[PDB]
RNA sequence: CACAAACGCGUCUCAGAGAUAAUUAAUGAUUUAAUCUUAACCUAAUUAACUCAUAAUAAAUCCAGCCCUAGAACAGGGCACA
């Protein structure tokens, strides 16, 4: 992990890069012959939005994401990680990875609405005024189609649109 | 009563709709994904 | 005419009442109604829903024993399913023939 | 510290009286759980 | 800054012309205060939860044509019977001890007032 | 319900079908002489 | 607000009522039964 | 288990006259109109107000005078 | 803006952006190329 | 087991107060068990002609949670009867104005449409936060478990669990986070 | 305008906060460039609705007769000054 430090000492600017010790991979994966990091740790079709401990591994401290060339993931599972990180961020998980702006925390707004399993964004969804009957129903999506491939212990499919 | 060939897609009988639904194509799904196979 | 038709519907209404009562007294023990019914049948105990609701109302310990038997049969069937073998046969999974 | 009887009531006093009735009934042997009468030919 | 005052109950006497120094003519309605007294005080948490309530009576009427509970509570209060009884929303820093009279010098010349009354009933 | 499980175990789909609950004669005399049979 | 023109189950425009999974499993069960029947009718 | 709640206190007793004090404990009485009585009963017993209103002559006459009893 | 069903770049400086749940052709050099999917 | 007729009947048809927490809970899964306990469909002595039915006190109504984007998509609509009196209020705005409205309307719609409906919402008590009257508090018997297991964030996880969860990947040292 | 009243052709009064759709921006990843974000975190500039501050009503059981600017009936306000 490399950090940059910018120093101002009397009309002289010094920009330096310093290496900080980084954590390493755990020594014994259960499936060593797998290429991809999730698919060698056997977390394919297992994790969800609730798994905070794995979604914290592939994120920036400011809530951003890391590219797939760095993370090494397969493309579909990288998209699944991206969707689950977005779902957790709108669900109110990862509270310490928001950026710090001390002028803005003091002017409080209306209290944060508790929500989870949000496929879309709060600001871009129109309210369904017209709705519909049973033979044409506008269904509110809950969860994402990227996560329909998870295992079902009940055996019933995950109802994504309700 | 409509003709045999129309332009309005000719909405089907319910038993034929059940026939279409049971005889939809399903792809072969391998046991382990070949991309993150070795 | 309504007397005859409601006489026909009386059996269905009373059966629905019995199923609601059995569902209530089984969910009071934390076991679902279809699991309770099929696991009571799998022990070759054939009590109809009328007398099962009757035990449920007036007979709390006996209905608790029946719910315990159904839960034990459900756990035994799940264990036999996850075992994937014919050699382990349980104490309540044995099948008794007529004599 | 052993339970011999328990009784219901609308009021605490009525419940206590009913618990005394249950205790007296279990002591004397008149219960709902008692032996029915023997109607037989000796 | 956001406080509210105690209002009055008056009697509409009539109407008069009035003139201004720029030459224009306005019309004034005459409101005579005859007997105005604060009656009782209802607290903030018992009335609305924002502002307290002050009870103000109107012009003085006869003892013999009022009700028994009304005469009993005015006998405890100490004043003769009033005609109309009204409720004013008043902030806690403007509370007045009950049984206190009020006068038209409560209003100063040059101010804006709100006027509430039963209008002229034209029937069906 | 559970007719399918009875079908794998060899019993009838209906519990009334040919079981020991069915071909036994449901009442008998107290001294032990057999009852007259059922028309069904 | 939204209407089905004419009668529901007759016309050019019908009710868009879909197929259900229960109907699907019923159809596969009936197909398996008749497949067993046409096996037993073979020889 | 928890012990029995013990509540017994007589605040109506007077040192001057116990015969007036016992009558003061029997001096509690109040009369109230129909509508306030119905909403008071509804708030007390957690039911709606529509049960407590009375019924007609035709409805009270068709009630069975001697209903069957079991047990 | 122009409200359209399918979107294309009329020059090389136009770009795609997903805003408010909809897709946008935004162009800086030629502002007449501003298009919005419906 | 041996009781008199009137106290036996009183014990059988006794009314019970239940407690229910609504913090981080879906209103539908809350209202399912709320509807069941308001019916008395958890009683084996249940009958539709009997007056069986239990009280339910729901707290933490302000801390309600919707799955998905239902906070902005789902609307609640009413008509005042007058022309031009049609009000479609988003569920976010309705919960901002009246906190108990969402759970009240969910239970009110889920309960069966007979004339016992008003009577059994008269036994329902809804409080937005944990501020219950003491007369209601002394009536309570048991608390029902929450239908949804609440997910915890990163800060509630202990460091034992943090080092117990294995690290999936090894980041390069030249990268900036 | 031949009733003490009604009337206009005559006179008086008429309002704050939040919220938004489209559209502009600030910070910043996937895609270490950028990029208003169906990426978050806090932001603003912003139509009409729509709600709420705020205003009205909001003191239980005297009511025979008489009057009334109150009224179809029932109701409502006065009847100690004088
Ligand atoms: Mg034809
Ligand atoms: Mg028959
Ligand atoms: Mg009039
Ligand atoms: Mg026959
Ligand atoms: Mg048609
Ligand atoms: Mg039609
Ligand atoms: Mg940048
Ligand atoms: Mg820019
Ligand atoms: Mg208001
Ligand atoms: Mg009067
Ligand atoms: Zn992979
Ligand atoms: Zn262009």
């Amino acid at each position: 992990f490399r950090e940059v430090v910018e120093i101002l000492d009397g009309k002289t600017t010094i920009i330096e890069g310093r290496i900080t010790e980084t954590p390493q991979e755990s020594p014994n994966p259960p499936n060593p012959t797998g290429q991809c990091p999730i698919c060698r740790w056997n977390l394919k079709h297992k994790y969800n939005y609730e798994d905070v401990l794995l979604l914290s591994q592939f994120i920036r401290p400011h809530g951003g994401m890391l590219p797939r060339r760095i993370t090494g993931l397969c493309q579909e599972e990288h998209l699944k990680i991206e969707e689950c990180v977005k779902m957790a961020h709108r669900a109110g998980l990862l509270p310490n990875h928001r950026p710090k702006l001390p002028e803005g925390f003091v002017p409080k707004s209306k209290p944060r609405l508790n929500r989870y399993l949000t496929r879309w964004s709060p600001r871009s969804v129109k309210p369904i005024y017209n709705k519909g009957h049973r033979w044409n129903k506008v269904r509110m999506p809950v969860g994402s189609p990227l996560l329909k491939d998870n295992v079902s212990y009940s055996g019933r499919p995950l109802l994504l649109y309700h | 009563g409509s003709k045999a060939v129309t332009r309005h897609r000719r909405v089907m009988h319910f038993e034929r709709q059940k026939l279409m639904a049971v005889t939809e194509y399903i792809p072969p799904k391998p046991t382990i994904n070949p991309r993150c196979l070795p | 005419v309504k007397c005859t038709r409601a006489r026909r519907l009386k059996k269905r209404s009373l059966r629905t009442l019995w199923i609601n009562r059995i569902t209530a007294a089984s969910q009071e023990h934390g076991l679902k109604y279809p699991a309770f019914i099929i696991n009571l049948i799998k022990c070759q105990v054939e009590l109809n829903r009328k007398v099962l609701a009757d035990l449920a109302i007036y007979e709390p310990k006996t209905f608790k024993s029946l719910a315990a038997l159904a839960k034990r049969r459900r756990e035994e069937g799940f264990a036999a399913a996850l075992g994937d073998g014919k050699e382990p046969d349980g104490i309540f999974s044995r099948v008794v023939q007529h004599r | 510290r052993k339970l011999i009887a328990e009784g219901p009531g609308e009021t605490v006093l009525v419940a206590e009286e009913e618990a005394a009735r249950v205790a007296l009934r279990k002591l004397f042997g008149f219960t709902e759980n008692r032996r029915p009468w023997d109607y037989s030919k000796p | 800054p956001g406080s509210s005052r105690v209002g009055l109950i008056a009697l509409k006497l009539g109407m008069m012309p009035l003139w201004t120094k720029d030459g224009q003519k306005h019309v004034v309605t005459l409101l005579q205060v005859q007997d105005c007294h604060v009656l009782k005080y209802t607290p903030k948490e018992n009335h609305n939860g924002r502002m307290a309530a002050l009870t103000v009576g109107g012009k003085t009427v006869s003892h013999f044509h009022k009700s028994a509970s009304i005469l009993e509570f005015y006998q405890e209060l100490g004043l003769p019977p009033k005609q109309k009884v009204k409720i004013f929303n008043v902030t806690e820093n403007a509370v007045i001890k009950p049984g206190t009279p009020l006068y038209a010098a409560h209003f100063r010349p040059g101010q804006y007032v709100d006027v509430t009354a039963k209008t002229i009933g034209k029937g069906f | 319900a559970g007719s399918q499980w009875r079908l794998q175990q060899g019993f009838a789909a209906n519990p009334s079908g040919y079981g020991p609950l069915t071909e036994l004669p449901d009442w008998s005399y107290a001294d032990g002489r057999p009852a007259p049979p059922m028309k069904g | 607000r939204n209407r089905i023109p004419g009668r529901q189950w007759i016309g050019k425009h019908r009710r868009p009522r879909p197929v259900s999974a229960q109907a699907k499993q019923n159809m596969i069960r009936r197909l398996e039964t008749e497949a067993e029947n046409q096996y037993w009718l073979s020889r | 288990t928890k012990p029995i709640p013990r509540p017994d206190p007589v605040h109506n007793i007077e040192e001057t006259h116990d015969l007036v004090l016992k009558t003061r404990l029997e001096e509690k009485g109040e009369h109230l109109e129909q509508g306030p009585m119905i909403e008071q009963l509804s708030k007390m017993f957690f039911t709606t107000k529509h049960r407590w209103y009375p019924r007609g002559q035709y409805h009270r006459r068709r009630r069975k005078p001697n209903p069957p009893k079991d047990r | 803006f122009k409200t359209k069903g399918v979107l294309k770049k009329r020059c090389r400086d136009c770009y795609l952006v997903k805003r408010r749940g909809r897709w946008f052709i935004y162009c800086k050099t030629n502002p007449k190329h501003k298009q919005r999917q419906m | 087991s041996s009781f008199s007729k009137a106290p036996q009947q009183w014990a059988t048809f006794a009314r019970v107060w239940y407690l229910l927490d609504g913090k981080m809970q879906p209103p539908g899964k809350l209202a399912a068990m709320a509807s069941v306990k308001l019916q008395g469909l958890h009683k084996p002595v249940y009958h539709q002609l009997s007056d069986c039915g239990d009280h339910v006190v729901i707290m933490n109504t302000r801390h309600i949670a919707f799955s998905g984007n239902k906070w902005e998509q789902k609307v609640y609509s009413s008509h005042t009867g007058y022309p031009g009196g049609f009000r479609q209020v988003t569920a976010a705005q309705l919960h901002q104005k009246d906190p108990v409205a969402i759970v009240k309307l969910a239970i009110y719609g889920m309960l069966p449409k007979n004339l016992h409906r008003r009577t059994m919402m008269q036994r329902l008590h809804l409080f937005p936060d944990e501020d219950i009257p003491e007369d209601i508090l002394k009536n309570l018997v048991e608390e029902l478990p929450q239908p949804r297991k609440v997910p915890r964030r990163l800060d509630e996880y202990t460091q034992e669990e943090i080092e117990a969860f294995p690290r999936v990947w090894s980041p390069p040292e030249d990268y900036r986070l």
